[PDB]
């Protein structure tokens, strides 16, 4: 988990800037409209005659435009690895039937992929 | 619990405190707002009673040869408008009150419609059941003819209509004797009563009226965020559960249409029982189980139910019988949150109390109930048109149409060089449907829609203005009366 | 359109990540969120409760999120680039009367950009 | 402004693309996903006798989908660093209690941040 | 069966001590988990929406509540829930009778000889 937000923690470095910092605000407003979007389509169908039906974010949504850090998108970045890769955990496992023994399985995913690296670069 | 007479004049009166400071200020006459004030108090107490009442006691022959002499009444409330539209009650239990207050009901409901009829209401005091079809004739016909010499019938002074116990059969026979005898000479002598046959100069999509103008009634509330947000339902009539209390005229195509668009019925009930299906009932299958055997009673895809159909869990609730069904009594035990009065005010006015603490919709009778007063009036300008509505529009709107479609076919094949009929330009599913089936029910049906429409902004609008909030039947007498204090105002 | 892509490879390599490797979970959750916000902002209208009204995504909106790869981002900005590329040959083949000309109207554009850097360099 | 917007010039030039030359037919199809499950799933909602329930973007919405360039990331980036910028202003001119003195609160909020980095590098 | 005040507060003061409730029904209908329903969560959900129907972390149950196959079996509602016709249909081995001669006397005989114990009313609900 630290080694993968350690690689973001370098991408940051080279990119010279946080995450979000170009795009938070854009994002923000963009989900806001699509809400209010939502909201002028349905008062248009269903309230033409007075009444308005808003269309407002959940306490997990608001939570998430109004407290929006770079904190945020390394840990949904990190859940997206540590699941990517448990997939191919256990692909690698049904493949071999290696059952409960995740750690040949890794060893098995984590050879595989450095040999390719190797491969298709040619020694010669 | 009250007779219907009071409770007519207390929605009067709680419209006309409503709207009285509003006519004031619209008011533009050449008095101080002092004497305008009298004015409109005036014209207020003018409006509120009855102006003629016939009292009638004419005899008739029987076939067995005795003599009898029948009493028949017939009411004007208003002559704001000319002529004077009502029906007319073959029953006992007739009074001289109850047509007065049913009189002063049409002249509001009338309004609410846009419908240029003062409010009227007939009633003679005999059982049709005891009498032959052709003792009704005799009664019918001399009732006709009392009427008329009194001007209490005619084209231009009171158009009558069906009600209970009379049907087109005896708008036959009225029309029949008023364009034979005293109205012999008037070229719109059938224009004298609606409700006709078809052969009679009757107008097509009459029988389906009231029913189809309780289905555009519920549909436009239905369809308002503002009013299914107060209740604990969503916009629309997909898995909508109604009940229809009483399998008449109206309640089997107020059915009929609610089943259409996705409402479901899960009850049916009417004097002599009650079914019950929380799956649906199919208005067809009821519809022709009445027919053959004359009750709802023993239908084989639903459920006996023992106990009181306007207390069934569901959504909408259709009073389409008697009166005063729905009272102080049963009123806090209901379970629906829509009420569409398909009668002639079937809650009593301390029912609507709890209504409204309770949260429930009450779609008023004034309004929903005028499906059939509208094509009434539609078919009182049929009879002065002489010409069925479409008859030389019909062939006439369809080439137009065809046209339409052809010139975007042929400007788009022109456009990219493709030959005749690369790019066909037909009308869809829908389309297709109302345009070979068009007749003057088309016509009358959307005209119709159109109306009760219109209305319910009206009722919305003011409503909203007042912030009555769920009392549309208040906002609905604040419109009728307005309407009808404007043209005594704009008079003298 | 190989160029172009061949562009977006430069970039990679040039940014060390794969396209989407860091929002591709963060974009999902606000996909699923924002749909949430609808589904609960009308039960909380119309007082129900649960999932009454179910706001899911398309068939097609279904297979974007399931499966998000790198390779839905080169052709998404690949089909840009061809797209708004395609706008600036028309717009001079109409401006210089080209007609079909398509390969003049490209050429002649080409030459124009090549120029403008060269003339604001110096 | 011109010095933030100038933080974005020199990031460009070190990513060698304009922002947004990689996601804006992505961002512009995926939000015409969204308001397209909305409708498919309120009309499933709803039946198909009630007639269609067309959800579209706003006219502002519409004509920032339509107009999506660069100078819409930087100006939005420019205002979440004004705004940004001002929420430490006022915390800071509160917590030292200077009421209508923002200069002084925005030096010695300065003045903290570049000490921070001297401090902790050793 | 019944979540009213004895029932909710029987179902909060028996989910404290370890044990689980697996359904809970009203004259409005029934819900079923076999995992465990939370007393709070489904008190505040009553408290909302004013029943029990479309609890999110239970699923519908068409069937008797009654007749649910558990352990403990609570009637707090009405009088003759359990009759000598659904007597010989339940499941659980205690019926703790939270309301007020919710059993049959019949129903009493059919649950002696099944060795099913019936702690009385006026024992239980005081
Ligand atoms: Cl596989
Ligand atoms: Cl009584
Ligand atoms: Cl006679
Ligand atoms: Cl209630
Ligand atoms: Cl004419
Ligand atoms: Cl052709
Ligand atoms: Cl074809
Ligand atoms: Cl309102
Ligand atoms: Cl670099
Ligand atoms: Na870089
Ligand atoms: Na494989
Ligand atoms: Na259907
Ligand atoms: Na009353
Ligand atoms: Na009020
Ligand atoms: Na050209
Ligand atoms: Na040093």
């Amino acid at each position: 988990g630290g080694v993968t937000v350690s690689y973001f923690e370098w991408l940051k470095n080279l990119n010279h800037v946080s995450y979000g910092r170009l795009t938070f605000k854009y994002e923000r407003d963009s989900n806001y409209h699509l809400l209010l979007s939502v909201q002028e389509s349905l008062e248009r169908k269903f309230g033409k005659h007075g009444g308005t039906i808003p269309i407002v974010p959940t306490a997990e949504f608001q939570d998430s435009i109004s407290g929006a850090s770079e904190k945020d998108i390394v840990h949904s970045a990190l859940a997206y690895t540590m699941e990517r890769s448990a997939r191919q955990i256990m692909h690698t496992a049904m493949k071999y039937n290696l059952g409960l023994d995740l750690r040949t399985a890794a060893y098995v995913n984590a050879i595989e992929k450095v040999f390719k690296v190797y491969s298709e670069a040619g020694v010669t | 619990d009250p007779n219907f007479f009071k409770m007519v004049e207390g929605f009067f009166d709680r419209g006309a405190s409503i709207v009285e400071d509003k006519l004031v200020k619209d008011l533009r006459t050449q008095e101080s707002e002092e004497q305008k004030r009298n004015r409109v108090r005036g014209i207020l107490r003018i409006i509120k009673p009855c102006n003629h009442v016939l009292s009638l006691s004419f005899p008739i022959r029987r076939d067995d040869g005795s003599w009898e002499v029948i009493e028949g009444y017939r009411a004007q409330h208003s002559q704001h408008r000319t002529p004077c539209k009502g029906g007319i009650r073959y029953s006992t239990d007739v009074s001289v009150d109850e047509v007065k207050a049913l009189a002063s009901l049409m002249t509001y409901k009338c309004a609410v419609v846009d419908v240029p009829f003062g409010g009227a209401k007939a009633g003679v005091k005999i059982n049709p059941k005891n009498y032959t079809e052709n003792e009704l004739e005799k009664i019918t016909r001399r009732f006709t003819m009392e009427l008329a010499k009194k001007g209490f019938i005619g084209p231009g002074v009171d158009v009558p209509a069906p009600d209970m116990n009379t049907g087109e059969r005896e708008m036959s026979w009225i029309a029949d004797t008023y364009a034979s005898t005293i109205g012999h000479y008037d070229i719109n002598a059938h224009a004298c009563v609606t409700g006709k046959p078809i052969s009679q100069g009757g107008i097509h999509g009459r029988i389906s009226a009231t029913g189809r103008g309780v289905f555009h009634g519920i549909e436009n509330f239905i369809n308002e965020a503002s009013y299914m947000s107060i209740l604990g339902m969503t916009p629309g009539f997909r898995d909508k559960t109604f009940v229809v209390q009483g399998f008449g005229n109206v309640g089997l195509h107020s059915m009929r249409y609610l089943h259409r668009f996705g409402a479901k019925c899960i009850a049916v009930g009417e004097s002599d029982g009650s079914i019950w299906n929380p799956d649906g009932i199919d208005p067809k299958e009821l519809e022709d189980f009445k027919l053959q055997h004359g009750s709802i009673l023993g239908f084989p895809k639903a459920k006996p139910y023992e106990g009181s159909i306007l207390e069934v869990d569901c959504d909408i609730l259709i009073p389409a019988a008697t009166e005063k069904q729905l009272t102080k009594s049963n009123a806090p035990r209901v379970k629906a949150k829509i009420i569409a009065e398909g009668a002639n005010g079937p809650t009593t006015p301390e029912a609507d109390k709890i209504f409204l603490e309770r949260n429930i919709l009450v779609i008023p009778d004034l309004y929903l109930n005028a499906g059939g007063v509208t094509v009434s009036y539609f078919e009182w300008l049929k009879n002065l048109n002489h010409v069925s509505y479409g008859r030389l529009t019909f062939k006439y709107e369809r080439d137009s149409n065809y046209h339409l479609l052809l010139s975007v076919q042929e400007s788009l094949e022109r456009k990219f060089g493709k030959h005749g009929g690369t790019i066909p330009i037909v009308p869809t599913a829908e389309f297709q449907d109302s345009i070979s089936g068009a007749s003057e029910k088309d016509i009358v049906h959307s005209a119709l829609a159109y109306t009760m429409e219109r209305s319910a902004r009206q009722i919305m609008h003011t409503a909203m203005k007042y912030n009555l909030g769920l009392d549309l039947r208040t906002a609905a007498y604040v419109n009728a009366i307005e309407k009808v204090f404007k043209v005594y105002s704009e008079a003298g």
